[PDB]
């Protein structure tokens, strides 16, 4: 949605490690990256701030598959998965690489208990 | 349009910090 | 799709415990239940045949969360997740309990690389 | 309607058996 890319970025993971020079942080173990309604799930996420300039950070996520989610202004969520997620903050887009897939949702329902009919009968034969 | 803060949290300890 | 509930039910798992009375089988470890286009994924699946009566089998799946998929006659897939999946074969429906969510997909695309704009585009017009 | 076969398979051995 409008404003997502103005939101702070939140990362949660089991493990976290920094390199000595200090410009690369690695997250492993059920990593969740959120920014507004954007959500990325991955097994490993590397966050590079090249040259230490704020605003030029690069987020790389890897999983089998890594997953992507964002709500759109028209109210329809977008969901996808791929082996790699590439998100350059200075750009306005993400890149899905490796068996990449993307979908749009036009209807959903939530509750404590949902009953769904699995039997459809578009045609019937009588003999 | 502007740089955003990056915060991460250790799921083990629940401790967060900027980066 | 029409005819799904007339198809054989196939279950794949890492481990399988057969209750020695023959009416209960318990599956665990990346369990995949498929019936036509229906597909259930769960960490644990219990199949019960109460009284040895065929057609009255009950399929219970548990995960965090377990997932559900089916293609519809209209070409739109249906996807959901919940803590528990309850599917009675005699009935025509599945029941999703605990954090239940269900959605319908109206568009999708596959590829080796996919870019997607996380900012909304602006109307491009000039007089 | 009619009862359907229930077939489960072992991922380590590839063996299947009707329930």
């Amino acid at each position: 949605v409008t404003g997502d890319t103005d939101q702070p970025i939140h990362i949660e993971s089991d493990q976290q490690s920094l390199d000595m020079q200090g410009n690369v942080v690695t997250f492993t173990g059920n990593v969740i990256v959120t920014q507004g309604t954007i959500k990325i799930n991955a097994d490993k996420v590397v966050v590079t701030r090249p040259g230490g300039e704020q605003g030029k950070e690069v987020i790389d996520g890897y999983g089998k598959p890594a997953t992507f989610y964002q709500m759109q202004d028209n109210g329809k969520p977008v969901e996808g998965h791929a082996s790699q997620m590439h998100y350059e903050l200075a750009k306005d887009f993400v890149v899905l690489t490796g068996n990449a897939y993307l979908q749009q949702v036009d209807s959903n329902i939530k509750g404590d208990k949902i009953t769904y009919l699995v039997k459809e009968q578009k045609m019937q034969a009588f003999s | 349009k502007k740089p955003v803060p990056i915060i991460y949290c250790n799921r083990r300890t629940g401790k967060c910090q900027r980066m």
